[PDB]
C-alpha cells in the first residue's frame, strides 16, 4: 500500500493484472482503454486519494507513471 | 461544439453528480445506469442520433442534479450494507 | 411494528434442544399442527422430589409461537410439577405484550406445559 | 437512528423513479390548476400536462390516448372493468369468467356480482399456476360477458398466455379484461397484438406515485363499460371527479421511463433473479420455487423452505424487507389463496417468502439477503420440531396432530 495504490487502481479499473501494469504504460496504447474508461480511471483516483483533479489535469495523466507522478505531488 | 468534447465532459459530470445522491438506491443505479449507457451508444455513428443522445443526457443531468438537492434535504439514515 | 420482547427469543436463543423421552422423569409436550403453522414441542426434567430442573424446547411457527414457548420453557424450571400448572396463557401473553391476533400462541404454549406435565405425571404411576 | 433495511419487497410497491418525481414536482408548486378549469392557464396548462401522461401511458401498452381513462390505482380499474361490463350487458349477459388466483379486487369484485345475481367460474390453475386455455374454451357461454385473467401473478411472478387468452376471446366475442398491474412497463405489452379489451394500471407497482392508475378500455371494436363513480362526466363519463394533474403525470411519465428502461431492466433482473435462485437452492436442502419458471417474471420470486416458518423467517431477516405467505403476515387475514390453488400443501404454504427485484436492486443487496437467507433458515431449522422429526427419520404424513 505505497502510493503505487496507483497501480492497484489502474488494474482494477482496466481489468489488467497488476503485472502489466507499469510505470511506462499508457492506458490507451498498452492497456486496451477507451475515453470513457479513461474518465473512471481519473476519478478512481480522484475517490483513491481524496483529491480533485481538474481537466487541464486530467487530459495530462495517460500514463501510468503520470497517475503515480500526480498523486505523489498532491499529497 | 464538439459532440466527443460535449459527449466526454457530460460523462465526467454525470457520473460526479450522481455520486452526490445520498440514497443507495439511486446513487447506484444512476453510476451503473450512466455507464452502460454511454456505453451501449458508443458506436452510433449518425450526427444527428448523437445530437439526440446528448440532448437526453443533458436534459438527465438536470434530473440528476434537482433529485440529488431534493434527496439531501430529506435525507435519512443508510442501509445495513452500508456499514 | 417490532416487538423487542418477541424478537429477543429468537435473537437470544435460551433452553432450545432436546431432553431423552425414555426418561422416566421427562415429560414430552407435542402440540399443534403443521398445517396450522404453529408446532411446539416442551420437554420438562423432573427430580426426584417433584422439581422441575430442567426444560428444552422446539418450536415451527411465527415469532411470537417460539417467544410463547421459549417464555414458558424459561418459566417452568424451578417450579413444582405443581406450581407449573399455574402458569397461564395470560400471564406469557402479558409478559410478551402479545396483540389480540396473536394470543392464541400463548394459549398453545399453555397446552404445551400441561402436555408436557401430563406425560410426565402418566410415566410416574409406577 | 439505526440503519434501515434492504428493500426486497417491489411487489408490494415501488419507490418513485427520481425521473417520476422531477416531472411531478413543477404540477406540485407551480402548475396547481384544477384540469378541468377551462377559461385560464391554470387549467390550460394542467389539461396539456394531463393529456401528454395519456399519451405516454397510450404508447407503452400500443393504445389511442382516447382508450386511456385515469383511476386512482388498479383496484379501481379492476372494479370498473368488472363491475361496469357485467353491469352494462346485464340485460343480455350474466356469466364472467375470472381465475382461483387473481387479486383480490378482482375476486371480490366478482364474489359481489355473484351477490347480484351473476354466476361467475373461477377457474382453477394448473400446479405451475397457469391457466389450462381448453379449459377456459370450455367454461365460455353463450351469455358470458367478461373473462378476466392478470398477466404477471403478484404473488408467484407467473405470466399467464394473454395473446393466446385473448384469440379465444376475441373469437367469440367475449370481452377480455387482464390486470396488468405486475406487468405494466416490466414486459412487453401490445394491446392489438394481444387482443386484449381492458387492462387495468398500477402507477406505484412502475416507480410511479401511490393513488393513480389507468384502465384501457378499447374503442374499436367499442367496448362499453357501465360507469361506477357519479359525477360531472370527467374522463369521459367514465371516471367522474377531480383528475389529479401531478400524479396523473408521474403516471406518464412513469410509463415513458419503463417503455425506455424495460429492455435494460429485463436482462438486470434476470441475472439477479437466477443468482438469488441458485445460489439459494445451492446452499439449502428442501427449497421449492412456486410457480413454473418457464412462464414467469423474474423480479418476483416465491420460495417455500421446509420446515420453518415464514414469519419467523422474516423476523429472523430483521435487516431486509420481504413479503410472506403465512396468515399471521398478509394484512392479518387469511393464508395464501394462491399457494393453496397450485396445490401446495398447507404446511409449506406456511413456509414460503416473496422476493422481489426491481430496477434500483443491486447485486450486492441480493448477495446479502441469499446469505442471511441461507443462514436463518439453517438456524430456524435447528429450533424446529419437524426437522427434527424428519432428521431421525420420522414421515411427517403419519403423525396424529392436535
Ligand atoms: C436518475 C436516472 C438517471 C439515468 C441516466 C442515463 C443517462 C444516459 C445518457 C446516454 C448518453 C449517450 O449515449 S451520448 C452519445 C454517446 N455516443 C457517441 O457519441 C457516438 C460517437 N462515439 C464517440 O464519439 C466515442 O466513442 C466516445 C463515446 C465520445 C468515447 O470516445 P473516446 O475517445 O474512446
Ligand atoms: O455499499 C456501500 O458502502 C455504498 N456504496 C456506494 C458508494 N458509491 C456508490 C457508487 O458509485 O456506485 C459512491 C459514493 O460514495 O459516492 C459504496
Ligand atoms: C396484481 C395487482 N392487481 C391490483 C393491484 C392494486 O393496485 P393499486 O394498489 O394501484 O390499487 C395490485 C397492486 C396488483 O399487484
Amino acid at each position: 500500500t505505497i502510493e503505487e495504490r496507483v497501480k492497484k487502481i489502474i488494474g482494477e479499473q482496466l481489468g489488467v493484472k497488476q503485472e502489466e501494469v507499469t510505470n511506462n504504460a499508457s492506458f490507451v496504447e498498452d492497456l486496451g482503454a477507451d475515453s470513457l474508461d479513461t474518465v473512471e480511471l481519473v476519478m478512481a483516483l480522484e475517490e483513491e486519494f481524496d483529491t480533485e483533479i481538474p481537466d487541464e489535469e486530467a487530459e495530462k495523466i495517460t500514463t501510468v507513471q503520470a497517475a503515480i507522478d500526480y498523486i505523489n505531488g498532491h499529497q | 461544439a464538439s459532440s466527443r468534447a460535449q459527449v466526454l465532459a457530460l460523462y465526467r459530470a454525470m457520473l460526479r453528480e450522481s455520486k452526490r445522491f445520498s440514497a443507495y438506491n439511486y446513487r447506484t443505479y444512476a453510476v451503473r445506469r450512466i455507464r452502460d449507457a454511454f456505453r451501449e451508444n458508443k458506436n452510433v455513428k449518425d450526427p444527428v442520433e448523437i445530437q439526440t443522445l446528448v440532448n437526453k443526457a443533458k436534459r438527465d443531468l438536470g434530473v440528476i442534479r434537482r433529485q440529488v438537492h431534493i434527496g439531501q434535504l430529506y435525507s435519512t439514515d443508510k442501509l445495513i450494507i452500508e456499514n | 411494528a417490532l416487538s423487542t420482547q418477541v424478537v429477543d427469543h429468537y435473537e437470544n436463543p435460551r433452553n432450545v434442544g432436546s431432553l431423552d423421552k425414555t426418561s422416566k422423569n421427562v415429560g414430552t409436550g407435542l402440540v399443534g399442527a403443521p398445517a396450522c403453522g404453529d408446532v411446539m414441542k416442551l420437554q420438562i426434567q423432573v427430580d426426584e422430589k417433584g422439581k422441575i430442573v430442567d426444560a428444552r424446547f422446539k418450536t415451527f411457527g411465527c415469532g411470537s409461537a417460539i417467544a410463547s414457548s421459549s417464555l414458558a420453557t424459561e418459566w417452568v424450571k424451578g417450579k413444582t410439577v405443581e406450581e407449573a400448572l399455574t402458569i397461564k396463557n395470560t400471564d406469557i401473553a402479558k409478559e410478551l405484550c402479545l396483540p389480540p391476533v396473536k394470543l392464541h400462541c400463548s394459549m398453545l404454549a399453555e397446552d404445551a406445559i400441561k402436555a408436557a406435565l401430563a406425560d410426565y405425571k402418566l410415566k410416574q404411576e409406577p | 437512528s439505526s440503519l434501515r433495511p434492504l428493500y426486497m419487497d417491489v411487489q408490494a410497491t415501488t419507490p418513485l423513479d427520481p425521473r417520476v418525481l422531477d416531472a411531478m414536482l413543477p404540477y406540485l408548486i407551480n402548475y396547481y390548476g384544477n384540469p378541468h378549469s377551462r377559461t385560464h392557464a391554470y387549467g390550460w396548462e394542467s389539461e396539456a400536462a394531463m393529456e401528454r401522461a395519456r399519451q405516454q401511458v397510450a404508447s407503452l401498452i400500443g393504445a389511442d390516448p382516447r382508450e386511456i381513462i385515469f383511476t386512482s390505482g388498479a383496484t379501481e380499474s379492476n372494479n370498473i372493468a368488472i363491475k361496469g361490463v357485467a353491469r352494462f350487458y346485464r340485460s343480455r349477459k350474466k356469466h364472467l369468467i375470472t381465475t382461483q388466483t387473481e387479486h383480490k379486487c378482482v375476486l371480490d369484485s366478482c364474489r359481489s356480482l355473484e351477490a347480484e345475481g351473476f354466476q361467475v367460474t373461477y377457474l382453477p390453475v394448473q400446479k405451475s399456476g397457469i391457466i389450462d386455455l381448453k379449459e377456459l374454451e370450455a367454461a365460455i357461454q353463450p351469455d358470458t360477458s367478461l373473462v378476466s385473467v392478470m398477466t404477471v401473478n403478484n404473488e408467484i411472478g407467473v405470466k399467464q398466455p394473454i395473446a393466446e387468452i385473448g384469440r379465444i376471446c376475441s373469437s367469440r366475442k367475449v370481452y377480455f379484461h387482464t390486470d396488468a398491474a405486475q406487468a405494466v412497463g416490466k414486459i412487453p405489452l401490445d394491446v392489438n397484438d394481444m387482443k386484449i379489451d381492458l387492462m387495468s394500471i398500477s402507477g406505484h407497482k412502475i416507480y410511479g406515485p401511490k393513488g393513480v392508475g389507468a384502465i384501457y378500455i378499447r374503442r374499436r371494436p367499442r367496448v362499453r363499460v357501465e360507469a361506477l363513480q357519479s359525477g360531472g362526466g370527467q374522463e369521459r363519463g367514465m371516471r367522474s371527479g377531480t383528475v389529479p394533474t401531478p400524479l396523473v403525470v408521474g403516471l406518464g411519465a412513469a410509463c415513458e421511463v419503463a417503455q425506455q428502461e424495460m429492455e435494460y431492466d429485463h436482462k438486470r433482473i434476470s441475472k439477479l433473479s437466477e443468482r438469488l435462485i441458485q445460489n439459494i437452492m445451492k446452499s439449502l436442502p428442501d427449497v421449492v420455487m412456486n410457480g413454473d419458471p418457464k412462464h414467469h417474471y423474474p423480479g418476483c420470486i416465491n420460495l417455500s423452505f421446509a420446515y420453518v416458518e415464514g414469519e419467523s423467517l422474516l423476523m429472523a431477516l430483521k435487516d431486509v424487507a420481504l413479503s410472506s405467505g403465512s396468515a399471521c403476515t398478509s394484512a392479518s387475514l387469511e393464508p395464501s389463496y394462491v399457494l393453496r390453488a397450485i396445490g401446495t400443501d398447507e404446511d409449506l404454504a406456511h413456509s414460503s417468502i416473496r422476493f422481489g427485484i426491481g430496477r434500483f436492486t443491486t447485486e450486492e443487496e441480493v448477495d446479502y439477503t441469499v446469505e442471511k437467507c441461507i443462514q436463518h433458515v439453517k438456524r430456524l431449522r435447528e429450533m424446529s420440531p419437524l426437522w427434527e422429526m424428519v432428521q431421525d427419520g420420522i414421515d411427517l404424513k403419519s403423525i396424529k396432530w392436535t
